[PDB]
RNA sequence: AAGACCAGGCU
């Protein structure tokens, strides 16, 4: 009778935004990113490619709730690079590296059928 | 009753396993050679062949209470 | 004893006892007294010989039984008194063989030691390798366990029956389970159960469930409940009939739908009932009318599954409504294994944030393994490894309890064979981040049972209700 | 008649003045939620929604009220009556009125119990004081009371279709009461024995004690995952114990930006001997097994029940007495959330193979049984042959039965201490007796070696057929065997005569906790 | 009626004289499970009062042995005085001695 | 003559052989008929 | 209203007031047809 | 006709005796039904076998306050029929008498 | 400071399973492609249900749990159509459903199987995978079973009837060079079948400078995608999953600048 | 309505 609905793991709804950004008044050039609907399979990503980033000098996510689906990033770099800018660049790399592992799998299926 | 759709644990469909399992058995496989002829590898697809009871059968031998 | 055995003018239930020391001899013939069939050893040698076994294995279309035993003087029937004269032999190659003696003069031989359990605590694979606390939890929790009761349930016409969707019978048995007829009405699922500390939800007694196992019909089940109306004429003009009330023409009113309702105030089976909802529309002449009518239980949320019209002793007419609900595992079920460990749901993962083998498989079931170490219940273990060589094997594990043809080592060089770690352990990774876990995680089949007590059923709120009449005190309940 | 009326439990008195039934309370089944803080207690919307909370309407919050007033009692957060300057109350729940869902100072809003707000939570058997303590809601989905797990030994309660009552304060007067007075934070340590009630337990407690271990070593990435499961980290990364070949955090290192403030304590690990306070290594102990914390920092030592526990001088008393009940509620909270977050990668199990011991340790126990064995023997043919001198003070039955035991449990004693010397470093069962989670010595002995001697009535088991204890027994038979010791361990399996005297004893233990219940409770109501 | 009401309510007597009559029989039949229904249809009781706080009729006695399930009793006030009946036991229906 | 070694299987026909004649309710069954 | 009978199937044409016995077989026991009004469920 | 008794299922008064498994689903039976229970009123009622001390057998016992040392007791019965469950005690008198 | 440059090997490719090898990548994009592969991929599955006259021995929704079971063979259309809570119309229509038809009484005396075969939808690219077949519900001579069915589109997150995939089976470092797990006993463990070292040695020796580097692969399908298809869509879903966040948050820096 | 008995659960 408290079941929630199926797709709060998956949906927003009206009044929701998808990233809201706070900044960290703990130690300067850090800044605190929630995302809103989404869990490990995306967090886990940008935080491993954000600590490869040499200028980034934390990089951590976590679920506050398992029973809530919603995600907080907090970035702090060095002090002449905005956060901001190491999540848009490892957001791009991401990208990046998904593409070319997409076509380089598709050569391999067709390498594979035509022997 | 019934033998499930799926396996639990993993996902492939074992529903339509079940008459061929039955009719290997019955044609003098034993119960471990009968599921590696199914294709039924890891231990949580086996279980669900192995375990299974059939009620249906007896649920089938009342007469239904309508036409 | 020659003319009880020959069964000639005693009958075999008649009990004889001879108190040497004291000089007497007591015959009893009369009702009441408890007994069981004991083995009859002369010298050193059983009475049941070859041919006899033969002869039982040739049971069918050889009208040859356990009367026939009986009466050829192999098997008695003792009482508990005359035990005290009895030198009991526990089983006949181990005790009745010479060695540096014991004892020389046994007269019986028990048939098999585990026929010493009862029902409800034969269903327990390995219960000499348990606490005897456990064992007793066991047996009291095993009559609450959910299944199919009888086969002919859709007939029955039962308040608080429940029906569980796929029984499986257990991949580890007891030899006495055939007789009990478990297979034919199994009250459980065999589950891929793994100890292991996980996220903390199934600390103390808690049990993670796999989400995505649920949804595959995992632990399903079918709750039916059962109404009974009746028509009666109490006063002289003062009657009750079954018809469907207008809006405002009887006394009492209530603003719950009466448009389900059928030409005879009965709610047809297959129409969706809520809470408040009318599925008897019972009317009582008011000497203008006044609404007796039954509501279903708050929240119930349940179908109209089968209505029957008859007529009861006095030839009144009865009505009985059976309404079903389905109901899928939630974090506050109780579940609970063959061993008294017992647990409520803490929390359910999808099958991408549970712990993964090599091979795919995720666990349907995480049980703290601080549940172990001081309620001993090593049978789960032994089962729990059993079950794991029994499905790669394709055969049903033994687990009949003080059988010596059956030990650790055996099973894990059994399981050795089929390439895995031979105690059970297994390699898992990380659910949230894929990488391995530092510890071996001991996993495996096991089977588990689905209790009564749900927190659908269990779960209260008050606030302004309803006030006892002479305290204008709270209600009770 | 009156007399039975006013008389009994039940009656007038006791049953409707002393205590009665109440308004405004829930019950339902507790599940654990590691998430929570020690103060927060989880809540179904369903109860939430049904439970109120009468609100006086000021200019402060007369738009949030209008707001939840138009939301009303369809929608999950608003109000179900409001109640005039008059006491005429008006229902907001069947029909929409919106001529009478005017505000105005004075008015009572009774809105649906929200986020924030302070409820009394309690078990029943309720023995002391810290089983009824005022906790802080927190809203979830489901339809189970959640809360945080070092609040279960306080309630004496474990998740096995366990409910708990839930009572809601309706006045500020006794909200400031429960929130300034019974409050959790404010319970942790008891008059009772001036020690700390709430403690780390289960999980937590063995991933503390291996997470502290000297060869745990974190990498960069599991160092700012658990910082970032930090609440009072002030956001500094502290330098690495190694530095160049790669950096290397310790557990040791970041279990002291758990510890609150400067904090100085000195205690010992379970598995701590005598030897090296004697000689040298005083300050610099090969085991690791001395605690020192200097300054709020943990410098050496492995953490344990001694250190975390309920016990005095414990570190978690020390805090608490230092810091204050605020202090150490985040200190609690802290230790839960970041060790079990990175106990999810160590990982935690029990199996066969744990106790599965080696075959010379199982020939050196069947050693000792045949020699305890033979020596009964001995001591029952002295006494046959009329050997025997009795003890002063002593019938010959009694000294008899003092050998005996005396042999037996001798026996038992030197083939545990054999067992628990053959665990090795990486056995799950010494890792959690020595924590001190869960299990004990005795229990790796008996599920290792020997299940021991099986008492009824704190004797040896008796003779309940003529002169014999079983039909499979000879007459006269004091062996050790036919008198209830089993020879077995669990991990061995028990022999049919062995299992039937352990059944005996366990159902001594049943009866007596079902006996003893009713005078305890009586005593308890006398004194009070 | 008297077979009926005795059967029905379970005081097993004269209705009358109810109050001397001893009450517990003829519970209804358990159908929650298969093997709850064969426990409660092969089940024993003591007529020993409940409240009687006297451990010694509750402990499990050497001579149940092969007799009445050492495991199986109700947790409770009724520990050791519900007791259910072993696999192979058989209880005698009684015969003339003549 | 003798049962070997064969025991498991010969106890089991015996148990099998009873309640395959008696069952488990015999109590009830014979106490009212009587 | 039509009752389906309890014994033999046939259905019965039947109204308010008439006792239940069945047409074709004189049995007691009669079963209401599941209606002609659609419930709609999910396949979850 | 002096009255009806009811009557335990499958017993051999049952109408359900000696049926097939053909024939009990025919009458809408379970086969794997036990029996052993009465139906009364439509539910369904389980007699519990009565525990009760052994009758026509001298038994001592020893009572701790009692003004006797030894108290032998035959609780006796003539053979249940005509049963006034009549009982003498046979007592030793205490010597600490004073 | 950049992105990887990852490669594929494919060792095995049938029609129901997929083995390939992932060389150069980080740990945390294999745990996502293989967390992808189960619950981000879309598929068609039964969804409503609507039962006409069902008198066999199951109940309504058990029928109806079984029907949303049966897979569906989704290789072509999904791309086509929308989510059901994006479609334009009020109501099911060939953009956003798929119907479904079953009709089956048992006149005869021997028992009769309905099968996912007796499953007949609107169009023909859509049939139940089963065309041995799935068996549904068994009907005694005299019982009937008619409804109707629409199929939707989802995925894995939502019900496990949306899981387009068997089992995955994920791998890495074979041979324990990394030391990500410690064995008490290194020699009482079976060896990986993608095992490098000698029958006479148990683990690798000990790699300080190691990371982790091949992932191992073998997605076995449950016949509504072919596995070849369902790494594809599962990169593609990822892919934009990522692209959707670099989309929504240029706009959240743009409204703080 | 209310009263009675019984069964079960958590300590
Ligand atoms: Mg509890
Ligand atoms: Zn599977
Ligand atoms: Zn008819
Ligand atoms: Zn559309």
């Amino acid at each position: 009778m408290n079941a929630p609905p199926a797709f709060e793991s998956f949906l927003l709804f009206e009044g929701e935004k998808k990233i809201t950004i706070n900044k960290d008044t703990k130690v300067p050039n850090a800044c605190l990113f929630t995302i809103n609907k989404e869990d490990h399979t995306l967090g886990n990503i940008i935080k491993s490619q954000l600590l490869k980033d040499p200028q980034v000098l934390f990089a951590g996510y976590k679920v506050p709730h398992p029973l809530e689906h919603k995600i907080i990033i907090r970035v702090q770099t060095t002090p002449d690079y905005s956060p901001q800018e190491a999540f848009t660049n490892a957001i791009t790399d991401l990208i990046s590296e998904l593409s070319l592992l997409e076509e380089r799998f598709r050569v391999a299926i067709k390498d594979k059928q035509e022997g | 009753m019934i033998i499930p759709v799926r396996c639990f644990t993993c996902g492939k469909i074992v529903g339509n396993k079940w008459e061929a399992y039955l009719g290997l058995l019955q044609a003098e496989y034993t119960e471990g050679d009968a599921l590696d002829a199914l294709g039924l590898k890891r231990y949580c697809c086996r279980r669900m062949l192995l375990a299974h009871v059939d009620l249906i059968e007896k649920l089938l031998n009342y007469a239904p209470l309508e036409k | 004893r020659k003319l009880r055995r020959q069964m000639d003018i005693i009958v075999s239930e008649v009990s004889m006892i001879r108190d040497i020391r004291e000089r007497e001899i007591r015959i009893y013939t009369d009702a009441g007294r408890i007994c069981r069939p004991l083995l009859i050893v002369e010298k050193q040698k059983l009475l049941l010989k070859k041919r006899h076994i033969d002869q039982l294995k040739e049971r069918e279309y050889n009208n040859y039984s356990w009367q026939d035993l009986v009466a050829s003087g192999v098997v008695e029937y003792i009482d508990t008194l005359e035990e005290e004269t009895v030198m009991l032999a526990m089983t006949p190659d181990d005790l009745q063989e010479k060695e540096v003696a014991y004892c020389s003069t046994y007269t019986h031989c028990e048939i098999h030691p585990s026929m010493i359990l009862g029902v409800c605590a034969s269903i327990i694979p390995f219960p000499d390798h348990n606490q005897s606390p456990r064992n007793t939890y066991q047996s009291a929790m095993g009559k609450q366990a959910m299944g199919v009761y009888i086969t002919n349930f859709h007939v029955r016409m039962d308040t608080l029956a429940h029906v569980l969707y796929y029984p499986q019978k257990p991949l580890v048995t007891t030899r006495s389970m055939e007789y009990l007829r478990f297979r034919e009405l199994p009250a459980g699922i065999n589950s891929i159960v793994a100890i292991a500390s996980y996220t903390g939800y199934n600390q103390e007694d808690s049990v993670i469930m796999n989400r995505s196992a649920v949804d595959r019909g995992f632990f399903r089940s079918v709750f039916y409940r059962s109404y009974k109306e009746q028509e009666s004429k109490k006063g002289f003009d003062q009657e009750e009939v079954f018809e469907k009330p207008t809006r405002e023409t009887c006394q009492g009113m209530r603003h719950a739908i009466y448009d389900k309702l059928d030409d005879d105030g009965l709610i047809a089976p297959g129409v969706r009932v809520s809470g408040d909802d009318v599925i008897i529309g019972k009317t009582v002449t008011l000497p203008t009318k006044r609404d007796c009518s039954t509501f279903l239980r708050t929240s119930e949320t349940g179908i109209v599954d089968q209505v029957m019209v008859t007529l009861n002793q006095e030839g009144y007419k009865f009505c009985k409504i059976r309404v079903r609900s389905v109901r899928i595992p939630q974090i506050g079920d109780k579940f609970a294994s063959r061993h008294g460990q017992k647990g409520t749901c803490g929390i359910q993962y999808r099958q991408e944030d549970m712990p993964f083998t090599c091979e795919g498989i995720t666990p349907d079931i995480i049980i703290n393994p601080h549940a172990i170490p001081s309620r001993m219940t090593i049978g789960h273990l032994i089962e729990c490894l059993q079950g794991k060589v029994s499905a790669n094997k394709g055969e049903i594990g033994d687990a009949t309890p003080f059988n010596d043809a059956v030990n650790v080592q055996k099973i894990s060089n059994l399981l050795s064979d089929y390439g895995y770690h031979l105690r059970g352990n297994e390699v898992l990774y990380n659910g949230f981040t894929g990488r391995k876990i530092t510890s071996q995680i001991f996993i495996g089949p096991t089977y588990y049972q689905r209790l009564k007590h749900m927190v659908d059923d269990k779960i209260h709120s008050r606030a302004r209700g309803p006030i006892q009449i002479l305290n204008r005190q709270p209600m009770e309940g | 008649s009156l007399k039975q009326r006013l008389k009994g439990k039940e009656g007038r008195v006791r049953g409707n003045l002393m205590g009665k039934r109440v308004d405004f309370s829930a019950r339902t089944v507790i599940t654990p939620d590691p998430n929570l803080s020690i103060d927060q207690v989880g809540v179904p919307r369903s109860i939430a929604a049904n439970m109120t909370f009468a609100e006086i309407v000021t200019p402060f919050n007369i738009d949030r009220l209008q707001e939840l007033v138009r939301r009303g009692n369809s929608q999950y957060p608003g109000a179900k009556y409001i109640i005039r300057d008059n006491g005429d109350r008006i229902d907001l729940r069947f029909h929409p009125k919106p001529s009478d869902l005017h505000l105005q100072t004075g008015y009572k809003v009774e809105r649906h119990m929200c986020d924030g707000d302070i409820v009394i939570f309690n078990r029943q058997p309720t023995l002391h004081k810290m089983s009824m303590m005022g906790h802080r809601v927190r809203i979830l989905p489901w339809s189970t009371f959640r809360l945080n797990l070092s609040v279960t030994t306080p309630y004496n309660a474990d998740f096995d279709g366990d409910e708990m009552n839930l009572h809601l304060p309706q006045s500020l007067e006794t909200r400031a009461e429960i929130q300034e007075l019974a409050m959790v934070p404010r319970m942790i340590v008891t008059p009772q024995s001036n020690r700390p009630v709430m403690g780390i337990v289960q999980d937590t407690l063995t991933a503390v004690r291996k997470f502290t271990k000297r060869d745990v070593f974190l990498e960069r990435g599991e160092v700012m995952n658990l910082l970032m499961f930090l609440s009072t980290w002030d956001g500094k990364v502290p330098q690495p114990a190694i530095l160049k070949p790669r950096p290397l955090w310790t557990g040791k290192q970041i279990f002291s930006l758990i510890i609150p403030g400067h904090i100085n304590c000195i205690r010992t690990h379970s598995t701590h001997p005598d030897d090296e306070d004697s000689g040298p290594y005083k300050h610099i102990s090969p085991g690791d097994t001395k605690v020192v914390v200097e300054n709020g920092e943990l410098i050496m030592g492995i953490l344990c029940k001694k250190s975390l526990g309920t016990s005095a001088g414990s570190l978690v008393h020390i805090s608490y007495l230092e810091m204050g009940h605020d202090i150490t509620r985040l200190f609690y909270s802290n230790i839960q959330t970041v060790i079990n977050n990175w106990l999810l990668i160590e990982g935690h199990t029990i199996g066969i193979g744990d106790s599965i011991a080696d075959s010379k340790t199982y020939q050196d126990i069947q050693n000792t049984i045949k020699k305890a064995k033979q020596d009964v023997i001995e001591v029952i043919e002295k006494a046959h042959n009329n050997e025997l001198e009795p003890t002063p003070g002593n019938t010959l039955r009694q000294t008899f039965e003092n050998q005996v035991n005396r042999i037996l449990n001798d026996a038992r004693d030197k083939t545990g201490s054999s067992a628990q010397k053959s665990l090795s470093e990486y056995n799950n069962f010494k890792s959690m007796v020595v924590s001190g989670a869960k299990g004990s010595k005795i229990n790796i002995s008996q599920v290792i070696a020997v299940v021991g001697q099986q008492n009824v009535e704190g004797k040896r088991i008796p003779f309940g057929f003529k002169h014999r204890t079983l039909p499979h027994f000879i007459k006269d038979d004091y062996g050790p065997e036919s008198r209830g010791f089993v020879e077995n361990s669990y991990l061995a399996g028990l022999t049919p005569t062995e299992f039937f005297f352990h059944a005996m004893g366990g159902r001594e233990g049943l009866i007596d906790t079902a006996v003893k219940t009713a005078e305890t409770g009586y005593i308890q109501r006398r004194l009070i | 009626d008297g077979l009926k009401y005795s059967l029905a309510t379970g005081n097993w007597g004269d209705q009358k004289k109810a109050h001397q009559a001893r009450a517990g029989v003829s519970q209804v039949l358990n159908r929650l499970t298969f093997a709850s229904t064969l426990s409660h249809l092969r089940r024993l009781n003591s007529p020993i009062g409940r409240d009687g706080k006297l451990a010694k009729p509750r402990q499990l006695h050497n001579t149940l042995w092969g007799m009445v399930c050492p495991a199986e009793t109700p947790e409770g006030h009724a520990v050791g005085l519900v007791k259910n009946l072993a696999l192979m036991a058989y209880i005698s229906v009684g015969s003339q001695p003549s | 003559e003798i049962t070997p070694d064969l025991w498991q299987e010969a106890c089991w026909i015996v148990i099998s052989s009873y309640f395959d004649e008696k069952g488990l309710v015999r109590q009830q069954l014979d106490s009212f008929d009587e | 209203m039509i009752y389906i009978c309890g014994e033999c199937h046939t259905e019965n044409e039947i109204k308010s007031r008439d006792p239940i016995r069945c047409r074709e077989c004189g049995y007691r026991i009669m079963y209401k047809k599941r209606t002609k009004r659609l419930v709609v469920f999910d396949a979850r | 006709f002096i009255g009806k008794i009811p009557i335990m299922l499958r017993s051999t008064y049952c109408l359900l005796n000696g049926l097939t498994d053909r024939d009990l689903c025919e009458l809408n039976e379970c086969p794997l039904d036990p029996g052993g229970y009465f139906i009364i009123n439509g539910s369904e009622k389980v007699l519990i076998a009565q525990e009760k001390m052994a009758t026509n057998t001298v038994y001592v016992f020893a009572k701790k306050d009692s003004k006797y040392a030894y108290t032998g007791e035959c609780r006796s019965c003539l053979e249940n029929s005509s049963r006034p469950t009549s009982t003498i005690w046979v007592s030793m008198l205490a010597r600490g008498g004073q | 400071p950049y992105a990887n440059q990852p490669t594929v090997r494919i060792t095995e490719l049938t029609d129901e399973n997929v083995k390939f090898i992932i060389e150069n990548t980080d740990l945390a994009v294999a745990n996502s492609i293989r967390r992808v592969f189960i619950a981000e991929v879309p598929i068609i599955a039964i969804d409503w249900v609507q039962i006409d006259a069902n008198s066999s021995v199951l109940h309504d929704e058990f029928i109806a749990h079984r029907l949303g079971l049966i897979p569906l063979i989704s290789d072509d259309i999904v791309d086509k159509l929308q989510y059901s809570r994006d479609c334009t119309c009020e109501e099911f229509c060939p953009e956003c459903s798929v119907e479904f038809t079953l009709d089956v009484r048992c006149n005869e005396d021997q028992t009769r199987h309905v099968t996912s075969r007796d499953l007949i939808s609107n169009s023909p690219r859509v049939i139940p995978v089963t065309s041995d077949d799935i068996l549904i519900v068994k009907l005694r001579k005299g019982q009937e079973l008619r409804l109707r069915a629409y199929a939707k589109k989802g995925f894995g997150k939502e019900h496990a009837k949306w899981n387009p995939t068997a089992g995955v089976a994920f791998e890495y470092d074979p041979d324990n060079a990394l030391r990500h797990t410690v064995y008490p006993k290194p020699e009482e463990w079976p060896k990986s079948e993608y095992s490098e070292l000698d029958e006479d040695e148990s683990q690798a020796p000990y790699d300080p400078n190691g990371k982790p580097e091949r992932f191992y692969y073998n997605v076995e399908s449950c016949g509504s995608l072919r596995p070849e298809t369902i790494v594809l869509s599962a990169l593609s879903g990822l892919k934009k999953k990522l692209s959707d966040l670099q989309t929504q948050l240029s706009h959240e820096i743009q409204s703080d600048v």
